[PDB]
């Protein structure tokens, strides 16, 4: 049933919420979608962690590919097509 | 209650032709004809409300293109407001317990009513806030233009307030259990943070931490028999 998002507060079944590994915080898709978005168009990738905690700790490498490849399969079911590419491309860079 | 009606068929009138008034109105009626205690106008592009069924005790309007709302009838208990275009609230209900208004343009909160226990205004614009009352659990206000924050009431349990510009941390009440404090202006943090529970989270990166400050952490939160909370500081 019913499971409330740790940025915004609104309820959704968890089968449509959206969590992130290496966390344990529960987003609506909008604020997953809109901080994720935001954090790709305006600031650096290193603030693209988790909204509600803060956590991953990045400036570490050795968790860094490991983070965003895990990421990546909600980026690209969540993300509108164009900051899913830039995501990538932001990404080799 | 024959007002009602009334002013909704008028405001169903009054209306541009993006917003959905219609499918407004007859969930209006309906709630107010079976007397529900929950409405519910979201996603419907709205951008005014009319005066509310005054019974209701859930209002859940986010996502529609509101700058302002009417009065708030005096039970509502729960509001959702996330994603609109307000720009201040109304009186709060005495009732009022629950408060999310994430993602609007908010500048000043009004007065905040005795029984509020969940207060979430991420992505607005507020610089100051009210006094927090004292049954409050849960305060959100990352992502806003804070300068400083009031003192914290002893029950509340968790706390974000990532990407603001808070210089000073009031001491930390023994009922926190997860802090959220990234990209603010802190140069130290109050003493009581090393006396929270050890199940308890504390969030400080990207903080202007004082060398004295990080070497106080860094000898503590490493230390054989550290009991207090999991520190996140980087360096
Ligand atoms: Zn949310
Ligand atoms: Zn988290």
């Amino acid at each position: 049933e019913f499971q409330e998002c740790a940025v915004c507060g609104w309820a959704l079944p968890h089968n449509r919420m959206q969590a992130l590994t290496s966390c344990e915080c529960t987003i609506c898709p909008d604020c997953f979608r809109q901080h994720f978005t935001i954090a790709l168009k305006e600031k650096h990738i290193t603030d693209m962690v988790c909204p509600a905690c803060g956590r991953p700790d990045l400036t570490d490498d050795t968790q860094l590919l490991s983070y965003f490849s895990t990421l990546d399969i909600q980026l690209r079911e969540s993300l509108e097509p164009d900051a899913y590419a830039l995501f990538h491309k932001k990404l080799t860079e | 209650n024959e007002f009602y009606l009334k002013t909704w068929s008028e405001w169903e009138k009054n209306g541009t032709p993006g917003e959905q008034r219609n499918i407004a109105f007859n969930r209006l009626k309906i709630c107010l004809q079976n007397q529900e205690a929950e409405l519910n106008l979201s996603e419907l592009d709205l951008k005014t409300l009319p005066d509310l069924p005054p019974q209701i005790t859930t209002l859940e309007i986010r996502k529609n293109l509101l700058t302002h709302l009417p009065d708030l009838p005096p039970m509502l208990k729960v509001i959702h407001a996330q994603f609109n275009q307000l720009e201040s609230l109304p009186a709060l209900p005495e009732t009022l317990e629950e408060l999310n208004a994430g993602d609007n343009k908010i500048k000043e909160l009004p007065f905040l009513p005795e029984n509020l226990t969940h207060l979430r205004v991420h992505n607005n614009r507020l610089h100051i806030l009210p006094l927090l009352p004292p049954e409050l659990k849960l305060l959100v206000v990352s992502g806003n233009r804070l300068d400083s924050i009031p003192p914290f009431p002893d029950k509340l349990e968790g706390l974000a307030l990532a990407n603001n510009f808070i210089e000073q941390l009031p001491e930390l009440p023994f009922s926190m259990n997860r802090a959220v404090l990234m990209n603010n202006n802190l140069t130290t943090l109050p003493e009581s943070v090393l006396r929270l529970a050890q199940n308890a989270f504390v969030n400080v990166a990207g903080n202007p931490l004082s060398g004295h400050t990080m070497r106080t952490l860094q000898q503590i939160t490493t230390g054989p028999d550290y009991s207090g909370p999991r520190i996140f500081f980087s360096m």
